[PDB]
């Protein structure tokens, strides 16, 4: 087993389609337990200003009760047989996913069945989810994490469904009534825009005849998303109560298509990650997590690779105090050119194996597993084999990186988004200018 | 295909290996010298040796060790219970040599040079600080110190008044003393055992005996309360339950996912769990309540953690006892011991089905019990488990020494005489 | 201070016309001047390093 | 909240190539 | 033999007349820095002590009396463990540089 | 590493001269011209070793 | 860590506030406390 | 020095030889213009004139 | 409330560059001829007007 041979080795991903539209897939393995639910193409991006935060509160109130359920008896079922049920809604797709044993796949279909057509909707319920909701994006706001994130989606795709965030505005809380609700459920709950992924020892001919038996009278055989634009801004929440500072600069990067996604990967797993309790420290080959952690410049820092549909975001974001943000600037935009401009071969190499071991780590267990199939099913269109991105990441070199980093990085206008004591943060003109070198 | 394949080794060591054929293969090493080890003398020693991975070592040096590791771009994670410390390695089956070499260097030939102890003992406030960010982390330290006497009281972080006095001669005391071929499992999962067999006789060659035996760690049953001011009262209320392994400790179990132990249903109503039914009864304020069972080798703790708002945190520590009085006496319904019976069989084959879980369970088989049963054997184990243990089990809780540990705005917190 | 007496030794030629006598003390006064700062001292350095152990 | 707030309307500042929302800006990037 | 021309150059260099060791005299390059850091507190608090003393004196410009002179047998090269292990420490990093 | 620009002392100099001065963003064109005085000055110096050369 | 775990390690910052009842689900702890520290990985504890 | 050189210098080296070819270009044509060389100016078309 | 050799801008230049600068303590005569030097410019400049004033 010379890995290649364990990389052919992996199961495929069986793929069929209801007559519905329902794009039934699995995954067969030996275990036990199974992970099995539905990804469906709903979401922020799909929703107007108005009906923005209903994707959220739809979610909210899938698990509360169904029709045929009433309230608790569905979530009496969920723990009875130990089964464990889960959620999440992105900018661009919604989740219901239950863990289960390989024996109760046939019931936790049926309650997925449940969940997504025959939901509740009821009226007491969404007043008591409204508050629920309120205090949970109280809870959010704390979060200088996500804060930094919508804010950064919010300046970069200024006037597009994009910028909208998944919770939406506190006044679209307080206003969404049922009607809204039940609209937005049956207008993008439609089968075409499902995926019925399950991961884990589930045998596709089951999954098939289950999706058949539950999941048949769904809709038959339009908002179709509008093409956003990036637009290089920046915006500056000046807090300095707050003691960190979390800064976010992002280009615009490439979607789930444009092949260029896996070489762009390369760059930043070239780039790296960091924060204050790390390891090796100032040894990682990451000059610019070397540089952190020698001056102690801050506390963390990432690189995403944020990337939807048509368009996406690429770069860095890092937490520091106030008294270091125009230092960790300069480093980030400094790696950012080198590897624009001279990326070397062996840095290029340490970025493949770092991008293979995180795909291959990534797809371990039954959820991550059933998370690959359910977005590949809807964003490529087809669950891409490890096989694939093994080849695709060995035909990177270190010109095809130079390329690609100098398509999407140099001479770029950048979109940045601060939150804290960012009174150090480099004016506009600053970084746009280190968005180019005068040297190259 | 393929099975895991067990076999001790003449010096102590017990290497086990599944070849899954998997593209990513790891190995961890579980090391008995837990944080439960450490005299009243050397306290914080075994956080530092934590931290001490990727420290200039006998053959391979700092810079060589992460630059090797990372270039490959494998993995360095050591976790570490109160009892045994486990150092674990990651990547592509195909570089797993190396990996290898790496960790039985950082692992079996130390060296603990002074400059790099001495700027190494910084991260320990970091790490602490980091940790402790969490509530939880206080309140079960707080727990373990009140509960126990002697063995498992030993945080699993360097008390402040140790660090920056860590000295390396303790490192090399500790490692030679702990650190022994009689008290570790080399646990490969995706490599084959002749492999493993190789690098066991490559260095791994300490001591051989069974190093410093701990001492039995005594009941206390005191209290510690702390008054850190955030809203949210954390309190955790614990009894000794029984060592883990035994019939006691399964019933245990079972009683715990009875009571409730952590959601199932994301935002749900945690309906099943008869605490939060119980308490929800009570105050109408946002809480959380759930049965805490720890299982160490030695001796357990089993009692009710409960997360509320200052004012009502009484209520919620009092109707929660009364629920657990509830069972004591006898209110068990045969549908709610075979819930929980198919909660607890469904959240261990969850946590086996991942790699990293299965490596953790696998190292746990092999320091704790030396052998290695299948799945199956432990749902049978579970399925033997009867009504009346479950009824012991609340009995044993009910009356025993109570030790208590809360923490927040403990202006209304019933103390354990209360 | 080879070195210095080679300066005064140039100031010295300098100051002097150019004849015979002077024309290859001069030539010699040169080339030491520079075979000195490039050759003789950094060789000296390794010989003093050699021989003091280190 | 966070998500409260919203970038205002800069129509009036934008070059004509960059003012259409259901329009990406790269292909105009090189041009501005 | 070549001890004898060791011997002659330790004293006519005459670091010696001033009470200090070989190591204390050795220029320092961004290695010996790291090396300096690197020593134990009691090396590290006679070294001060010495080059403090060798500075005092040759402000004076005195030397010490024949008596307390460090003989060429009694030299020690405490630093040389620790110059050598830096030293090699940059040269793995030059070569993982390349 | 150090940015050369920060930690070099005579960039360090001209760097918090004139490259990084926190300066009001709302100063009107009257402040221009103490710049302008400099320049003219350094004109002016320019200039008068011109004259001073055939003078 | 070819990941960068899922939460980094912010020192010196405040944590994610609570205040609501269904975001304090299943916060009690329920299994002994283990820590997870190790060369390129940020630290994680799990209860 | 000796340190220099070895695998990854030489791929510095090629990266960079266009743009410090480019910038010696930038140099040479900055040079026959300012000092107005006439002995390339006698060459390129257009100027030819200026003389 | 403070000194100020030592907190007047230009007081503070010159304290920390010709009255507080550490030296060292066994500097030999040899390095006292980088004052002089100086004064000679000095003296260079201030009698080299006096003569431009009749040249
Ligand atoms: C000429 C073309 C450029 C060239 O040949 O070398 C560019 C090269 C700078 O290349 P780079 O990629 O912009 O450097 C980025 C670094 O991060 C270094 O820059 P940074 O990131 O620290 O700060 C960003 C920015 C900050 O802005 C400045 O430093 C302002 C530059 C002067 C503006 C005029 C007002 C102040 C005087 O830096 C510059 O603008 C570079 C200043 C030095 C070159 C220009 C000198 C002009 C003197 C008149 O110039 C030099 O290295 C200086 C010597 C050669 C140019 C002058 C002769
Ligand atoms: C049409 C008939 C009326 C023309 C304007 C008359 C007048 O008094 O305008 C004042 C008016 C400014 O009045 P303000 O807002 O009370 O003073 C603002 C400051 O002058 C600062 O304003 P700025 O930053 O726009 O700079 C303006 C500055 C620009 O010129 C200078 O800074 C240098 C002036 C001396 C040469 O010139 C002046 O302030 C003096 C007036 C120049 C002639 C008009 O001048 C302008 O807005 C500039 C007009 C430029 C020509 C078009
Ligand atoms: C009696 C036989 C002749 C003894 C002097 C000739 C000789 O080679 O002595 C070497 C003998 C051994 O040299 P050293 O003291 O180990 O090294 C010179 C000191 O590091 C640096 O020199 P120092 O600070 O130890 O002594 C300063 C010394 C010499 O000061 C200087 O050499 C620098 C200023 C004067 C330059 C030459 C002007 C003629 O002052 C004088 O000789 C008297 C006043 C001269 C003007 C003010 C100074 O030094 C002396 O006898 C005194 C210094 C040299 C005098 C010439
Ligand atoms: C006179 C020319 C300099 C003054 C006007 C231009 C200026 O102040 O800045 C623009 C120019 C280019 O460099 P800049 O983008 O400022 O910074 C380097 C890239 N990060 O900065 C310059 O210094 C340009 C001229 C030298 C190249
Ligand atoms: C006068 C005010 C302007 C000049 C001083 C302030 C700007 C910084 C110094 C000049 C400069 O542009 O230096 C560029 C470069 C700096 O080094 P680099 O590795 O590119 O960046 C990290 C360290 N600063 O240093 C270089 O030598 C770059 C290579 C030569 C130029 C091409
Ligand atoms: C120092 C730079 C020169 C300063 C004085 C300017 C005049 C000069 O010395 O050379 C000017 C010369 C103009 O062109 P020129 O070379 O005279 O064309 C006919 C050749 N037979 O142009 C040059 O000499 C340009 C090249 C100058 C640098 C040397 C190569
Ligand atoms: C502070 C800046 C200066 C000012 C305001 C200034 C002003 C003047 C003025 C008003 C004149 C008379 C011009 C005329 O009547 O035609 C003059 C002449 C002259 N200046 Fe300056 N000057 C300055 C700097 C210098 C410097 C630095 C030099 C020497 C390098 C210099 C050398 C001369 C000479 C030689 C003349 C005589 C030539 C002439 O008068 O046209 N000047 N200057
Ligand atoms: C760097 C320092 C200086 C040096 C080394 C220097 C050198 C000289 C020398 C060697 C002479 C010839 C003297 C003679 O042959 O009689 C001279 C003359 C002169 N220098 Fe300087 N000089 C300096 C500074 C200055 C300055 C600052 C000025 C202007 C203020 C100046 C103005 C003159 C003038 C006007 C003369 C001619 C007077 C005469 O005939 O001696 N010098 N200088």
């Amino acid at each position: 087993a010379t890995y290649a041979q364990a990389l052919q080795s992996v199961p495929e991903t069986q793929v069929s389609q209801l007559d519905n539209g329902l794009r039934v897939a699995s995954e067969q393995s030996s275990q036990p337990t199974c992970t099995v639910g539905v990804w469906i193409d709903a979401g922020s991006r799909y929703e107007n200003e108005k009906n923005n935060g209903a994707g959220y509160f739809v979610e909210h109130l899938a698990f509360k009760g169904t029709k045929n359920r009433p309230g608790s008896a569905l979530e009496k079922e969920v723990e009875s047989m130990g089964a464990h049920l889960n959620a999440y809604s992105t900018r661009e797709h919604t989740a219901y996913y239950i863990k289960a044993l390989s024996k109760d796949l046939p019931k936790a279909v049926e309650l997925l069945a449940d969940i997504v057509q025959n939901c509740s909707l009821e009226d007491s319920q969404i007043e008591k989810e409204r508050d629920v909701i309120l205090q949970e994006l109280q809870e959010n706001d704390s979060s200088m994490r996500d804060v930094v994130f919508d804010y950064l989606h919010a300046t970069a795709f200024q006037g597009t469904p994009l910028a909208q965030s998944v919770e939406g505005p506190s006044e679209n809380v307080r206003k969404l009534s049922r009607a809204d609700l039940t609209e937005y459920v049956s207008q993008h709950y439609k089968a075409p825009r499902m995926v019925l992924a399950a991961a884990g020892g589930v045998e596709h001919r089951q999954l098939l005849d289950l999706a058949q038996k539950h999941f048949s009278s769904l809709s038959g055989t339009v908002p179709a998303f509008t093409p956003c634009r990036f637009t290089g801004s920046e915006i500056r929440h000046r807090d300095d109560a707050l003691p960190l500072a979390h800064v976010a600069i992002a280009v615009e990067g490439p979607g789930w298509a444009n092949p260029d996604n896996v070489p762009l990967q390369v760059a930043n797993a070239i780039i790296g990650h960091y924060d204050s309790t790390y390891g090796g420290g100032t040894h990682m080959s990451s000059t610019l997590a070397s540089v952190a952690a020698t001056r102690k410049l801050c506390q963390s820092f990432q690189t995403f690779n944020i990337c939807y549909a048509e368009t996406g975001l690429l770069g860095a974001h890092f937490v520091c105090d106030n008294m270091s943000i125009d230092d960790m600037m300069f480093f980030l935009q400094g790696q950012w050119m080198r590897l624009c401009t001279s990326a070397t071969e062996s840095e290029v190499v340490r970025g493949k194996n770092i991008l293979r071991n995180a795909l291959v780590s990534h797809l371990d267990g039954t959820t991550p597993v059933c998370e690959d199939i359910g977005r590949s099913l809807l964003t490529y269109g087809r669950r891409i084999p490890l096989a694939e991105w093994e080849s695709r990441i060995a035909e990177v070199d270190a010109s095809v990186v130079r390329e690609v980093c100098s398509k999407y990085f140099y001479d770029q206008c950048p979109a940045v988004a601060g939150l804290g004591p960012i009174e150090q943060l480099p004016d506009y003109n600053r970084i746009r200018s280190g968005m180019f070198w005068l040297r190259f | 295909p393929q099975d895991l394949e067990f076999t001790r080794l003449p010096n102590g060591l017990v290497i086990a290996s599944l070849e899954n054929y998997a593209p990513a293969s790891r190995i961890g090493l579980f090391i008995k010298a837990g944080s439960r080890y450490e005299d009243s003398n050397n306290l914080g020693t075994s956080h530092l040796l934590r931290l001490a991975s990727s420290l200039t070592t006998k053959g391979a040096s700092s810079f060589k060790i992460t630059r090797g590791i990372e270039a490959v771009g494998g993995k360095l994670s050591v976790t570490s219970t109160r009892e045994s410390m486990a150092y674990t390695v990651e990547c592509l089956r195909d570089d797993i040599e190396i990996l290898m070499e790496f960790l039985l260097n950082v692992t079996a030939a130390p060296e603990f040079r002074r400059w790099e102890v001495a700027a190494l003992q910084s991260q320990l406030r970091i790490d602490k600080a980091v940790a402790f960010q969490n509530p939880q982390a206080q309140v079960l330290e707080n727990l373990h110190a009140a509960a126990y006497r002697n063995a498992l009281a030993n945080s699993l972080y360097c008390p402040d008044y140790r660090i920056g006095k860590v000295t390396p001669d303790q490192l090399h005391y500790y490692v030679q003393n702990h650190f022994t071929s009689a008290r570790m499992a080399l646990i490969g999962l995706g490599v084959s055992h002749p492999v493993l067999k190789q690098v066991a006789e490559r260095f791994l060659n300490m001591r051989g005996g069974l190093g410093l035996s701990g001492a039995k760690a005594k009941y206390r049953g005191g209290e510690i309360r702390d008054q850190n001011g955030d809203s949210l009262v954390h309190a955790a209320l614990v009894a000794e339950s029984a060592a883990t392994g035994s019939a006691e400790a399964n019933a245990f179990s079972v009683l715990q996912h009875v009571l409730g132990a952590g959601p199932h249903v994301k935002r749900g109503s945690n309906a099943t769990s008869s605490l939060y039914q119980a308490v929800a009864k009570g105050v109408h304020q946002p809480f959380d309540v759930s049965a805490f069972n720890a299982s160490y080798s030695d001796s357990g703790l089993f009692g009710i953690y409960t997360i509320s708002q200052a004012a009502s945190a009484g209520d919620v520590i009092k109707s929660a006892y009364d629920q657990v009085k509830t069972i004591a006496q006898g209110n068990l319904s045969n549908t709610d011991v075979q819930a929980a019976k198919n909660k607890l069989k469904a959240g261990y084959l969850m946590s086996v089905e991942s790699s990293e879980g299965f490596l953790d369970e696998v190292g746990s088989q092999a320091l704790v019990a030396g052998s290695y049963v299948q799945p199956s054997t432990v749902l049978q184990q579970i399925d033997s488990v009867a009504d009346a243990d479950v009824i012991n089990a609340a009995k044993k809780f009910v009356s025993g020494r109570k030790s208590m540990a809360a923490s927040g705005n403990l202006g209304h917190t019933p103390f354990v005489d209360e | 201070w080879m070195l210095v007496a080679d300066l005064i030794t140039l100031t010295w030629i300098g100051g002097q016309p150019v004849e015979h006598p002077f024309i290859i003390i001069g030539q010699l006064a040169s080339i030491l001047y520079f075979l000195i700062i490039l050759v003789l001292m950094p060789i000296t350095s390794i010989i003093e390093n050699n021989l003091l152990k280190w | 909240s966070h998500t409260d707030i919203r970038v205002p309307d800069f129509s009036d500042y934008r070059r004509a190539e960059v003012l259409d929302s259901t329009k990406s800006s790269k292909e105009s990037s090189d041009a501005r | 033999w070549l001890e004898g021309i060791r011997k002659w150059y330790y004293n006519a260099a005459g670091f010696n007349k001033l009470g200090l060791m070989r190591d204390d005299t050795i220029y320092e390059d961004d290695d010996v820095k790291e090396a300096i850091r690197r020593l134990p507190e009691n090396l590290y608090n006679d070294r001060v002590f010495r080059i403090k003393r060798a500075l005092d004196l040759t402000m004076r410009q005195q030397i010490l009396p024949k008596e307390q002179w460090t003989k060429y047998e009694e030299d020690k090269f405490y630093l040389e463990p620790y110059l050598k292990e830096v030293i090699r420490e940059r040269k793995e990093r030059e070569e993982w540089a390349k | 590493m150090t940015n050369i620009r920060k930690s070099h002392p005579l960039m360090k100099i001209i760097n918090n001269a004139f490259i990084d001065l926190p300066a009001p963003s709302n100063i009107s064109s009257w402040w221009n011209f103490g710049s302008l005085l400099g320049i003219c000055l350094i004109l002016q110096i320019l200039t008068g070793l011109f004259l001073a050369m055939h003078y | 860590a070819a990941l960068p775990a899922t939460s980094e390690s912010p020192v010196l910052d405040a944590k994610r506030s609570f205040l609501c009842r269904e975001s304090l689900s299943g916060q009690a702890a329920g299994r002994p406390l283990v820590a997870s520290v190790g060369l390129n990985v940020p630290a994680s504890v799990r209860y | 020095l000796s340190r220099f050189l070895g695998p990854r210098y030489r791929e510095l080296a090629r990266n960079w030889i266009p743009t410090a070819s480019m910038w010696g270009a930038v140099g040479a044509v900055g040079l026959v213009w300012a000092t107005d060389w006439r002995l390339i100016l006698d060459w390129v078309p257009y100027i030819n004139g200026k003389f």
